[PDB]
DNA sequence: TTTTTTTTTTTTTT
């Protein structure tokens, strides 16, 4: 019944606040957004004297925004001085613009897509005149509902936001790992999925300050410590599983677990879990710890809610959903480890491509971010150059698509920058 | 706008009529136009029996259709014998149906992009989940509708 | 509830007879008396039949005359009602149609009610079990055991189609039976071009398929006076009449389409185009058609102005019906088979042009043979006849003999198979006889 | 409008096992637990047969205690109705007899059930007549153990020397006789119930040949022969025996640009293809179901003698969905075999050829070379290729012979034929 | 991407660095002969639809003749 | 909707 135009004036305000705190934010802000995005009215002249100021450029604070906005006779309008004081108390910093600014992008297209649909449906009515011409004017009205260099462009001239990875040409490409976000991971079984997971989640863990969980359902948290113990020291994963220690194997471990240890990974490896249940636990644990990163591993090994066991692509289409959903909700990253249908052993060219994620296209659907493990040695026995393995990103809606290279060590279940 | 579907109803009967007239007007007419173009719930079914029953062939007329309409639940349901013999004098000859079967044609085709349109405006308030796929979805059923 | 029956359609029969009356025949081949659901009907039918062994013949008033003689005329309604027969039947022609509706309707009740029997003997006669199972098999069977109708062409009936064709065809000046190409030799071959048969034209990229079959359109749509459909899924309307004029003028294309023409080009084209318009050869150039869509075109084109020829610019462009995107060969497959029954269907020559794999190339012998039809080799199968293009030019830079072009016949089942020689002056888009 | 039943003979049945117990072997054997009318027995005879599979076995006491372990015990009466079985009955000596009564009952009301729900399809499903029809057959016959007893040897050698005898009081073909001597030497006919497929490359001579033979049958024998033709018209088919009988020309014929003596032919052509008896079906969509409808009957009514289809993969399919399509002719080719046995009648299907062949050397097909399905090569009785040398090569020394190779018979010999076919006159002759 | 360029500044040429390195459209991986069969009319339709010549570049198997 | 195993017609892989 109540419709109401879609905006988020929390974000909107978060935007304009880091501003003031930075103001190096104003950068992507801009690139982001224009001022017409914005929804209330008081911002839209706000976020344009900011820019109005910044082609001085001045530079933008609260006072020059200020200053600038009674040389208009705006100042009145838009709240006070004492409502650019509050949109200043708005964030703790001016960390992670791009977020709140991509927001509020996002809610400018989704109405901008509204407004463009109901007015085709309102020239339904009124232009039956020319068919095939209101055909054209609708395909073209759709399109330019989103917003190739030039040459000139091209001529810049010749001759991370992010929780950090610790893989430099990785975060280059993707800077994080955004809150948010679903990253998915899939790859042929043996290939590295856990693996680069779990590297990822010692990477962040001890380098950086945030905690992580890990949610575990084919091996046991056992297995999982002993093989981020064997990455942190660089301990041959067959002597440790043995104990077949060399002296200096036991240097390397007495290190590795003092680091691991103010390390702050949460495990669990409860075998059967539906995602409510994940919810659960990650919610919890970010109410009394904060929360950074969750890992599952695997999406497809999630358990469905009661729908009866339905046409069984529907029952992961749903986990797809709730995860993304999940990962929204609680403002940080979520890696989903997927499996791959058999389809690529068939090819000459076992490169995977989208539509390999196996068991339902909702997947690549759902996913902020797809990313593929490719390794020439798991196909030759004999391949040259072996240790290298292609981290195929083949889906991203923050930018750039790509392929970047690193080495698993393998002995040391372990993988490394180039 | 107003939320009068696009149609053409003087042009529906034209059509049926032509059929029960000619029937050799029953081919341009489906080149043109499937059963679905018709907006009126009946015409459809009509239209559907008329082809229904020159898949045989039969072939068409107000005899044999009638005979089709009954052999289904569906002759009482379409008006009666008493509205198929209306459908036969809603018409001087049966010259050009082309013409008259694009206009429903161009009239079903309108509906189907209000209706299209107005959906992808519902789906904006729901679906706020997804951005990019939602834009795909609308970039993708707006083609469907050319067809 | 409700018996199964049509008034509709019994009223209709009844009807045609009044107003034939010669719709009696079909009738009675189709019907007994019994066959009708009404007890008037019955009554009515038996009566017509009844006048016609003697025979009368068969009209409104012999009729009532004959029910009269027996108690019948009052019961059946009056004359009142005879007279309602009359007005109350469309168009005369199909009896056969109204008749089949209520023979079929009589055959459902006659099944109902012999399996209402079974299942009410099923209860009394528990007996003798393995001979009542025999019954009920047997008394089904005698439902299926429908009497006349029932297509086998008895060959008494044919031979005289035949007979009665050939003295046709003995009357007609003679040569060409079919539609003649304005090639003599391929036409001595072939003579037409016959209606109802699928002509199969291949050969290798830019060889000149498009330029063949263009070439015999317009000598079929000049020359006779016969319409011809022309479905061209690569080239524009537009470039498909520049090749015509053409060759109809002996224009040199370069010139034509950089309009650097020559004082008596001028001419030539001022001609061409004349002859071009009483010419009546219709273009569809839709890039994606189904064999539906080209078969309802054509349908009506020749409901309003008769059809001769159907030519189509390739076959293996045109489009699937819905199968899912299926086994491609089998895709294939059967857009060949709907083409050919489109050519039985509409009883006119359906020329359809098709591609070749890279088999040929392969070979020494670089002449295709029928295995070389690109994608499905069913289209072999189907054809009435098939006809490749081979151009020693085409493959030779230097070749002796340059604009000879054969017409390879590898297939027809009218009769001989052979090769044929034409000259194909290109810059003309014109084939040529020798 | 009380069900068939006969509750008495079913308490027999249920007795005879607390009595015996071995009379369970018999009473399963002869029955389902469905077969029983009263819902009770139905539970107690499943009891039966569930502890007879650990096997306990079945006497009163197991058979209650199975019945209890399901909450079933007391709903079938008490104890005491269990034990009134047991004394309803004399002795075990003949389970079989009330058996069968109860299987007898079972079948009445099956048969009952079907035929209500066949007069109540009757006024719903007003929209095929044909398909309804069938169904209607089909449907009753479902009604027995007609997939199902032994033939014992002793009987059948009996029947077999028995024609082994007549065979010799004969008249040694035996066999419709093609008219081809060398053929009919390798092959005795074209034998009643056998399925003979001709296939050979694209305007080989595959109608031809098979027009021929169903002349020399039609006008030589007696018998009656249907042709389906699914590519030519009945028209065109006529037209080439015409030419084959009197050996006019072709070309001539169908411009009507006939010779004085080419009429006198023709003249007399048609005199003796017309007492010829031959039907000529040229439908060019059918179901393998219709050619045995139309089949059954004007056997029925006139009696059959061969059956020729022009061409087995033009056939098409019966409902199970636009199937992996080379299932959907493994069907065709199971129905048409089918169809030679139940009318006792030689079925020829012509059969295409995939391109395989043509990329040989030698272009002599193999049974492994039949277009879309394997299946044909084991369903058939015999396996005919047509190879010309002449359809190869231009040149080609002694041009109207044509190959007809048996590639394959389970009557007997295989081997190649030799024959002339004068293709201007569309005529196969003897050499 | 060429529909839009189109759309607000005109086009003329398109040129594509190579045809068969475009990627198939779904159809599962096809006969991979198949799946460029449809790339090459894709192209040829998109020429079509654009009104303007589309020059792709092509490699060839193992003077060039058509078929390598 | 998808994943799996089978048979058999096509094209194109240096
Ligand atoms: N040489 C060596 N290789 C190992 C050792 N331990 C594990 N690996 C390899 O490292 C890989 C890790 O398993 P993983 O890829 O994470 O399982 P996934 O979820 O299917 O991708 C496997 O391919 C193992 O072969 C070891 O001790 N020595
Ligand atoms: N000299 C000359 N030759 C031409 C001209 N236009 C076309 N040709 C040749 O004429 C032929 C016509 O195309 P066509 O063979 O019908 O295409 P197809 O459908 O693949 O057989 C081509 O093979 C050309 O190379 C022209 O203007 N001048
Ligand atoms: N010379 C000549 N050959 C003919 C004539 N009529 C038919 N043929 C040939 O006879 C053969 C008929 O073969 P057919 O059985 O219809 O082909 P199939 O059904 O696929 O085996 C073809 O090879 C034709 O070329 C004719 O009048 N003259
Ligand atoms: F081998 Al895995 F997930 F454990 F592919
Ligand atoms: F020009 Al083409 F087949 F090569 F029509
Ligand atoms: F060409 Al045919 F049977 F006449 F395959
Ligand atoms: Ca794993
Ligand atoms: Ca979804
Ligand atoms: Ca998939
Ligand atoms: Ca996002
Ligand atoms: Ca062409
Ligand atoms: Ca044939
Ligand atoms: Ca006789």
């Amino acid at each position: 019944s109540e419709r109401i135009p879609p905006q988020s004036i929390e974000a909107e305000q978060a935007v304009l606040g880091a501003v003031f705190l930075d103001p190096a934010a104003l950068v992507p802000a801009s690139e982001i957004l224009i001022p017409e995005d914005f929804y209330r009215a008081a911002h839209q002249k706000i976020f344009h004297a900011m820019l109005r100021v910044a082609d001085r450029g001045e530079p933008v604070d609260l006072v020059t925004v200020t200053a600038e906005l009674a040389a208009s006779e705006q100042l009145e309008e838009i709240g006070g001085v004492s409502y650019l004081s509050e949109l200043a108390d708005a964030v703790p910093t001016a960390a992670n613009v791009e977020y709140y600014a991509r927001i509020v992008e996002e809610k400018s297209v989704l109405r901008r897509l509204i407004r463009t649909a109901t007015s085709i449906a309102q020239d339904g009515y009124t232009r039956e005149d020319e068919i095939d011409v209101l055909l054209d004017e609708a395909d073209r009205k759709i399109m330019e509902v989103s917003q190739f260099k030039n040459i000139k462009d091209i001529l810049v001239q010749t001759y991370i936001t992010g929780i950090p990875t610790g893989f430099t040409e990785l975060d280059r490409m993707t800077s994080g790992f955004q809150r948010s976000d679903l990253i998915i991971v899939a790859a042929r079984p043996s290939v590295g999925k856990t693996a680069f997971a779990l590297n990822i989640a010692q990477n962040v863990a001890t380098k950086t300050n945030e905690n992580v969980a890990i949610f575990s359902l084919e091996m046991s948290a056992q297995q999982l410590v002993m093989r981020m113990l064997c990455a942190e020291g660089n301990i041959n994963a067959q002597n440790l599983r043995t104990g077949k220690l060399t002296p200096e194997d036991w240097g390397k471990l007495t290190m590795a677990m003092g680091s691991l240890s103010n390390a702050g990974i949460y495990i669990d490896d409860t075998p059967s879990i539906r995602v409510s249940d994940i919810r659960a636990k990650c919610r919890r644990l970010k109410q009394e710890s904060g929360l950074g990163m969750i890992v599952i591993d695997y999406l497809q090994l999630i358990q469905g809610s009661g729908r009866s066991k339905e046409n069984r692509q529907q029952e992961v289409s749903e986990i797809s959903r709730s995860l993304k959903a999940l990962a929204r909700e609680l403002e940080v990253p979520v890696i989903a480890l997927s499996q791959l249908s058999r389809s690529v052993e068939q090819r000459q060219d076992k490169r995977p491509m989208m539509s390999d994620i196996r068991e339902s296209g909702s997947i690549e659907q759902d996913a902020d971010i797809v990313a593929f493990l490719y390794r020439d040695d798991y196909y030759n026995k004999d391949s040259e150059n072996k240790n290298i393995i292609e981290i195929i990103i083949a889906k991203q809606r923050n930018g750039p698509v790509g392929t970047v290279q690193l080495a698993f060590i393998k002995e040391y279940n372990k993988f490394v920058n180039l | 706008s107003e939320r009068i579907p696009p149609q053409s109803i003087e042009a529906e009967q034209a059509v049926l009529g032509a059929v029960f007239l000619d029937p050799a007007a029953l081919v341009p007419a489906s080149e043109i136009l499937i059963p679905e173009d018709f907006y009126r719930a009946a015409h459809q079914k009509i239209f559907h029996a008329m082809l229904r029953v020159a898949d045989r062939g039969e072939p068409v007329d107000l005899v044999t259709v009638t005979a089709e309409l009954a052999a289904s639940e569906q002759l009482e349901e379409i008006g009666g014998v008493s509205y198929l013999s209306e459908l036969a004098d809603a018409v001087p000859t049966a010259a050009n149906v082309e013409y008259y079967a694009r206009i429903v044609e161009e009239k079903s085709v309108l509906r189907r992009l209000i209706r299209t349109a107005t959906s992808i405006a519902q789906d904006g308030y729901t679906r706020e989940d997804e951005i990019d796929v939602l834009l795909d979805e609308a970039d993708r059923k707006i083609m469907e509708v050319s067809q």
